[PDB]
């Protein structure tokens, strides 16, 4: 299962 | 003059928060951090107790800054024709926590204890002096591997904390609360409990529970992992859907899961060393 970070905005 | 006092290094990252250079201090060897930011791309702007008028994010440091803390520090700052740079502490060796979860996977409780604690008493520290962070997540925890120490970075979607309504956010979507997502209001100590459930969420699973807006507002927790009956009732009580149904950070800490947690000596001697 894919993890990602995620951008602030 | 900025140029004469730091040498620069690789650059570790760039993204919303600007460009972060690894940086060192001419005058004692110090490892920095160095964040350029454009003028241009500064979204909030507050004023320096002297007036002048810098980007918020350094209004924020500067109030959190004084004394030890779980917070990265702001050492300096400097304006340019069209862009400031921070100079900010840089422990070593270090890794954030979204790296860490990544490589390692689900933490065992002892461990996701310690982090949960210590992000707790940095949250804490930042709201006893008057800065909401508003944007708690993984990647913006540094973890100090030599001293087991957790550090908050990137105060740049941040505000002052106040008691009346927000209606303005630049933080990440999916640690943000239901009603973010529904009414875009919220108030700003409820909706820093709502993230800290989905960081302990991510740091006993693996992974954060929601990615999409459904799944933030539906509140439906389940849990992938083998978590104790402990830790899921204090995660789903910091995930309740309406903000007064939260706990307060005292009702957090007081929780039966978070008692006996380990210094942050023994969390480096026993699970990073
Ligand atoms: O605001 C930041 N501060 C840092 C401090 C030390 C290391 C990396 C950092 N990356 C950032 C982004």
């Amino acid at each position: 299962r894919k993890r990602r970070r995620h951008p602030s905005g | 003059p900025l140029e004469s006092q730091y040498q620069v290094g690789p650059l570790l990252g760039s993204g919303g928060f600007g460009s972060v250079y690894s940086g060192i201090r001419v005058s004692d060897n110090l490892p920095v951090a160095i964040k350029h930011v454009e003028k241009d791309r500064i979204s909030d702007w507050g004023e320096l107790p002297n007036g002048t008028r810098v980007p918020m994010e350094v209004v924020l440091l500067k109030k959190v800054s004084s004394g030890f803390s779980g917070v990265i520090r702001l050492l300096d700052w400097f304006e340019r024709p069209d862009s400031f740079v921070l100079i900010l502490e840089r422990p070593e060796p270090v890794q954030d926590l979204f790296d860490f979860i990544t490589e390692r996977g689900a933490l065992q409780e002892e461990l996701a204890r310690s982090f949960f604690w210590q992000v707790l008493e940095a949250v804490r520290h930042c709201h006893n002096c008057g800065v909401l962070h508003r944007d708690i997540k993984d990647e913006n925890i540094l973890i100090d591997l030599n001293r087991g120490e957790l550090k908050l970075i990137d105060f740049g979607s941040g505000a002052l904390l106040k008691d009346t309504v927000y209606t303005d956010f630049d933080g990440t979507r999916v640690y943000s609360p239901p009603e973010w997502i529904r009414y875009h209001r919220y108030h700003g100590r409820s909706a820093a409990v709502w993230s800290l459930g989905i960081l302990l969420y991510d740091m006993v699973c693996g992974d954060i529970p929601f990615e999409h807006d459904e799944e933030i507002i539906g509140g439906q927790v389940f849990f992938r992992q083998r978590v104790s009956s402990e830790c899921q009732h204090l995660i789903r009580w910091c995930l309740a859907l309406r903000p007064s149904d939260r706990p307060t950070f005292e009702e957090i800490q007081n929780h039966p899961w978070m008692q006996d947690v380990l210094l942050p000596q023994e969390t480096a001697e026993i699970h990073l060393h």
